[PDB]
């Protein structure tokens, strides 16, 4: 009880080295488009056409 | 800290220069070491300074290791 | 006022970069031997390939002279690998 | 040989070559030597260019100095001036301070 | 914490700074009266005295930088220093003089070892203990 007066609890913890996340990043296809001129017009004061 | 050493550290404010700035490189190295030691010559002339100021420093930080390392001994013996 | 050059600029360049990225990827792909279409270092079809090459703009099928004999027969497939290098470089040409 | 390979298993395939083949031919066989022929297409554009190209004195050259010059004016320093610590660094060309000197 | 506590007189942190951020070019915090002790144990000594490790060894300076790392001036210490500033404009120009009996060189040499030494004392002491807004302009 004398010394505990001097003490404090550390901060330590068990861990590894690397941990992976619960779902990993599922790929995607490449699918061909077109230009479209037409998809910032929600964004702002639009102009359509 | 509260006793010999803040008479030391009042004096020693009381010595030093009011204001020093930081000369720019294109000072020189040699003009700048003159300039640093004509600014703290008080300081640098203080008699008492190595023999009184720097034994105190001294106690208290050995006191300070003291306890880091009895710690580290303790430990080692505790596991 | 309906020339819309603001949002132009901001559509194409996005554009631009994904084009280059694809084109990258491609070059490097072409670059290594080992990962290259297998169709591109095939021993028997250098012929048709040279044949191909020497008059790129120009088809010319019919009177092949057996310079394509072997092309023939792997159109099945070569129609259904190359076709996404073909689409790149169409839509490098619509950018 | 990709572009013409696939252009002629298409043809075989179906008898007729794909769409883009004709235009995409002239330009693999126009952009030969890319440069040369971006030169004769840019005749058009060269005043547009030009303004937009020597609006930019006012831009690299002064940042594109030397490390001394730099020092000279103790670029990126809050204790170079310790009065101003609290005023907002600003200037006219806020954007063109840190844009990319490569680009 | 507990020796924290006990630098409770104002000469250790001094007034507060006139441009209401930090003191640049004045001397009214213990982290500059340390400076000048630095600067007076950095220099080279005559072979008839002792060196500062010969007689207080590094005790000295765990109780120098622990006094400037409690009060919490260890970063303006580290910006703000003459012989650390001396240390860097010499290695930019790379010259060497006699100054009032001083060699330059081995002067500098000094301030680098006992810039590590420092260092190493204070990244300890900070590991071991583990914001004022201000307001834009306005208009008139």
């Amino acid at each position: 009880r004398e010394i505990g007066i001097l003490t404090t609890n550390k901060n330590t913890s068990r861990t590894h080295k690397i941990i992976a996340p619960a779902n990993l990043e599922r790929p995607v296809r490449y699918i061909r488009k077109p230009i479209d001129y037409t998809i910032l017009d929600d964004i702002g004061h639009g102009v359509k056409v | 800290l509260q006793g010999t050493i803040l008479q030391y550290v009042k004096t020693l404010m009381e010595v030093m220069p009011k204001i020093c700035r930081l000369p720019r490189h294109e000072y020189g190295s040699p003009g700048i070491l003159e300039f640093f030691h004509h600014q703290l010559k008080d300081i640098v002339e203080y008699a008492e300074l190595k023999t009184v100021c720097f034994q105190n420093l001294r106690e208290v930080g050995n006191a300070i290791l003291f306890c880091l390392l009895i710690e580290q001994s303790l430990s080692l013996e505790e596991v | 006022s309906q020339q819309k050059l603001a949002e132009k600029l901001t559509i194409l360049n996005d554009r631009g970069v994904g084009m280059l990225t694809r084109l990258y990827n491609i070059k490097k792909a072409c670059g290594d031997p080992k990962a290259k279409p297998s169709y591109l270092i095939d021993k028997n079809l250098e012929s048709a390939v040279k044949f191909i090459v020497r008059k790129f703009p120009a088809v010319e099928t019919r009177n092949n002279n057996q310079q394509l004999a072997q092309l023939q027969k792997e159109k099945s497939e070569i129609l259904k690998n190359l076709a996404l290098y073909y689409f790149t470089f169409v839509d490098v040409m619509e950018f | 040989a990709i572009i013409g390979l696939y252009n002629y298993a298409h043809e075989m395939t179906h008898g007729a070559s794909d769409r883009e083949y004709p235009r995409l031919g002239q330009m693999i066989v126009d952009y030969e030597n890319p440069l040369k022929k971006m030169m004769e297409e840019f005749v058009p554009h060269s005043k547009s260019l030009s303004d937009a190209l020597i609006s930019l004195q006012m831009v690299y050259p002064r940042r594109n100095l030397s490390a001394d010059q730099w020092r000279n004016a103790q670029l990126l320093s809050l204790i170079s001036a310790p009065s101003t610590m609290l005023n907002p660094a600003q200037s006219d060309t806020m954007p063109c301070e840190y844009l990319s000197l490569d680009a | 914490t507990r020796i924290r506590s006990f630098l409770d007189d104002p000469i250790w942190r001094g007034p507060l700074p006139s441009n209401g951020v930090m003191h640049v070019d004045e001397c009214v915090e213990f982290h500059r009266l340390w400076s000048a002790m630095q600067f007076v144990y950095c220099i080279p000594v005559g072979t008839h005295e002792f060196t500062v490790e010969q007689c207080f060894g590094d005790g000295l300076h765990w109780a120098g930088c622990m006094i400037i790392v409690l009060l919490g001036q260890q970063r303006r210490f580290a910006v703000l220093d003459f012989c650390y500033h001396l240390l860097k404009v010499q290695k930019h120009d790379g010259k060497d003089e006699i100054i009032k009996n001083v060699p330059l060189k081995k002067m500098v040499e000094r301030i680098r070892k006992f810039q590590i030494l420092n260092d190493e004392i204070i990244t300890i002491l900070d590991k071991y203990l583990k914001v004022r807004c201000f307001q834009p302009p306005i208009h008139q």
